DNA sequence: GGGGTTTTGGGG
DNA sequence: GGGTTTTGAGG
DNA sequence: GGGGTTTTGGGG
């Protein structure tokens, strides 16, 4: 096989030219008729990827791929921009002014995606290790086979998809438009915004919390399996979105089963500099606490810095198979998410009980200090999206006595029964907690079959 | 200023315990809808979104009656008028009916439509699922925790919180998360089911059985 | 044999 | 090809 | 023509 370069590809030819390209945007692969899918995607190259910078504006230039099939599977799905995609048997031609690829999988064309930074994007969500930096995480038909002479090849073009995407956007401002406009646009539209929330609507479903560098905010449904790789502060490029009009309570951009969500490599100048100058909004979280009812969820606390890191588990797993499972038996720290439907005890001025840790036993202060160390003994009866359906409620405890949780509140332990300003404060939290659409990411260590709260401290 | 009859219809009925004669009055007129298809589901949309809707035997019989030269599930692309409808909750399997949500279902029913063979409509956004819809979805998510939030402040009481001594000095005390668990309401099986809401009831014919009527 | 493809009947 | 299937909760 | 396959020389 002889690989040729986009800019150098023949446009006469005719023939099938086989070539190495990184892909800067991809829709996903979607079904056409009654038996084709196709994936239409951009492809860079040393010899193509900037248009004449002069009156351009920095834009980049590109070829485009267009690939077709007769099955979903036959075709490639791009979860990040900066990859590379090796294609074989490809017929090049004119399209409006620009070198259009075409391939027919279905026939006697191939692709394989080779991943630029270490790990692919399905690689890191699992935290394998890359066979080695030749083998395509990723490829059509049964077989994919990689030449000594190709290697060179390879490496170099991981090579300038560095220095390509550390030095230029990839993404130019020309291929995507300001959230805060976005009603302007006649039909769909891309988008490049942080991720500053992926709240778990549903079993299947993901709402992403959007922001983009013209600080609106806007939210998108994003379904588990289709983009299992959202992740919260991480700033990506979605292909084809639209306003939605009859949102009227929330700005929220609605997604076609061709539309994608795309990442960027670690050395995107533009993901960089996003991260960083995109701050987390909290307006519409206070507007909305203002309201009797709001379809905006509310993410009322924070964990401490040192969890962030730590992946969520489910109260389905929680509490139906923290003991069957060999994974979760050897964990007694988890985090989750979860909205509290009832809080005991009713009275708000005993969830502070005074602490006797001679006898381990807690008692009421409505009788006074006669009951030794003020504590707070909360019991949440908590939901989540995992357990939706069934007829049950979960007990997640919020017991101070030894430091875990003193500070959830922001309040610190004292006796409500005389404290006005701290019973008040508990209170209006209480109120907020259970409000619908209030929800708790928090970290819980399990304790003689129960999960104290600890390290998660209220945001509002 | 709610630009979908249809979420607007349906959203109502929701905020208000799936009572129909408890929704805007003004909101009850002709529903003039363009259909998307016919078969294997008829789907209707109001330049927003697709409902289904559920033909009365009565509605399907008055049809074939004022229009011969007509057969239902041969309106895809076509427009209809349905001048008599009612609006209903209903209960079902979110895994098998795709135009519901969290088991649950609004249904359109239809008592009388007519076929306005022809007609073309102003052009719109693709049609989407209401019951796949952001907002709409949030909707019945409020609607059940507040079924399920008032079921749990009536089943659950007394306030039996773990004793502290469990949680204390667990050095050598193990024990089943399991324990932590509580039925959210007296419900028979081991899915929530206590709504005020009284689900409403009316035979509707299969799309399957109208295409049969057409074409054995 | 049967696709896609153009070889439009025949290679390996 | 900057697009629209059903698998109708990757398509 | 050339795949994968088995048809192992020939259809549409
Ligand atoms: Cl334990
Ligand atoms: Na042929
Ligand atoms: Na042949
Ligand atoms: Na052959
Ligand atoms: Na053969």
């Amino acid at each position: 096989y002889e690989y040729v370069e986009l800019a150098k590809a023949s446009l006469t030819s005719a023939q099938p030219q086989h070539f190495y390209a990184v892909v800067i945007d991809a829709t996903f692969p979607y079904k056409t008729n009654q038996e084709r899918y196709i994936c239409s995607l951009k492809i860079v190259d040393p010899t193509l990827y900037l248009k004449q910078q002069k009156g351009a504006g920095d834009a980049s230039d590109y070829a485009t791929l267009v690939l077709y099939a007769k099955r979903f599977e036959d075709l490639p799905i791009i979860h990040r921009a900066g990859d590379i995609i090796r294609v074989h048997r490809a017929t090049l031609r004119l399209y409006n002014g620009q070198r259009q690829f075409n391939a027919n999988v279905f026939y006697s064309s191939s692709w394989a995606l080779f991943s630029t930074d270490k790990r692919s994007v399905t690689q890191e969500i699992n935290n394998q290790d890359a066979v080695s930096d030749t083998t395509p995480f990723s490829f059509s038909s049964k077989h994919a086979t990689i030449e000594k002479n190709e290697i060179s090849i390879l490496q170099n073009l991981r090579k300038w998809a560095n220095q390509y995407f550390s030095s230029y956007s990839v993404i130019s401002s020309d291929m995507y438009t300001a959230l805060n406009k976005a009603q302007a646009q006649k039909g769909d539209f891309d988008v490049v915004a942080k991720i500053l929330q992926v709240h778990e609507l549903d079993e299947y479903t993901n709402e992403l919390k959007l922001k983009d560098a013209s600080g609106q905010v806007f939210y998108t449904l994003s379904l588990k399996l289709k983009f299992p790789h959202v992740r919260t502060g991480e700033v990506v490029r979605i292909r084809s979105a639209t306003y939605d009009e009859t949102s009227t309570q929330k700005k929220v951009l609605i997604l076609s089963h061709y539309s994608n969500i795309i990442t960027f490599i670690q050395s995107s100048k533009l993901a960089k500099e996003l991260r960083a100058k995109i701050q987390d909004d909290h307006s519409v979280e206070v507007a909305s606490l203002k309201k009797n009812v709001s379809l905006n969820a509310v993410v009322l606390t924070e964990v401490d810095k040192k969890h962030a890191a730590l992946p969520s588990t489910s109260l389905q797993d929680l509490f139906h198979h923290a003991d069957s499972d060999k994974e979760l038996q050897a964990q007694d720290t988890f985090r989750t998410q979860f909205y509290v439907t009832k809080i005991e005890p009713s009275d708000v001025k005993e969830w502070v009980k005074g602490y006797d840790r001679k006898t381990k036993k807690s008692s009421s202060l409505k009788g006074a200090s006669g009951k030794g160390d003020n504590i707070f003994q909360v019991q949440f009866l908590v939901k989540d999206a995992s357990t939706q359906l069934n007829n049950n409620t979960y007990r997640v405890l919020l017991y101070t006595q030894d430091g875990l949780g003193a500070n959830f509140f922001n309040v610190k332990a004292d006796n409500l029964h005389k404290n006005a300003d701290a019973r008040k404060k508990l209170e209006d939290s209480a109120e907020l907690l259970t409000k619908f659409n209030s929800y708790v990411d928090a970290v819980v260590e399990r304790r003689n079959g129960f999960y104290l709260i600890k390290d998660t401290k209220l945001i509002y | 200023q709610q630009q979908s009859a249809f979420k607007q219809l349906y959203t109502e009925l929701f905020n208000n315990e799936g009572d129909f004669s408890k929704v805007s009055s003004n909101l009850k007129k002709p529903l003039k809808c363009y259909v998307k298809e016919s078969y294997p589901h008829f789907l209707v949309t109001d330049g927003y979104f697709f409902v289904a809707p559920y033909f009365t035997k009565e509605a399907v019989n008055e049809f074939h009656a004022k229009f011969p030269n007509v057969n239902i599930v041969d309106l895809t692309d076509k427009v209809i008028v349905i001048n008599n409808w009612s609006l209903e909750l209903r209960r079902v399997n979110s895994a098998e009916v795709f135009t519901s949500y969290a088991n649950l279902e609004a249904r359109l029913i239809v008592h009388s439509f007519k076929p306005n063979l022809q007609e073309r409509l102003n052009p719109t956004r693709y049609p989407v699922n209401l019951f796949r819809d952001d907002e709409f979805k949030t909707t019945i998510q409020h609607f059940r925790h507040t079924a399920l939030q008032a079921a749990i402040n009536k089943t659950v009481k007394g306030d039996n919180l773990v004793d502290i001594s469990k949680v204390a000095d667990a050095a050598g005390k193990k024990g089943k998360v399991d324990a932590g668990i509580v039925k959210a309401s007296a419900s028979k099986g081991d899915e929530f089911s206590d709504f005020s809401f009284k689900e409403g009831n009316t035979a509707t014919l299969k799309i399957a059985d109208i295409f049969v009527q057409e074409k054995g």
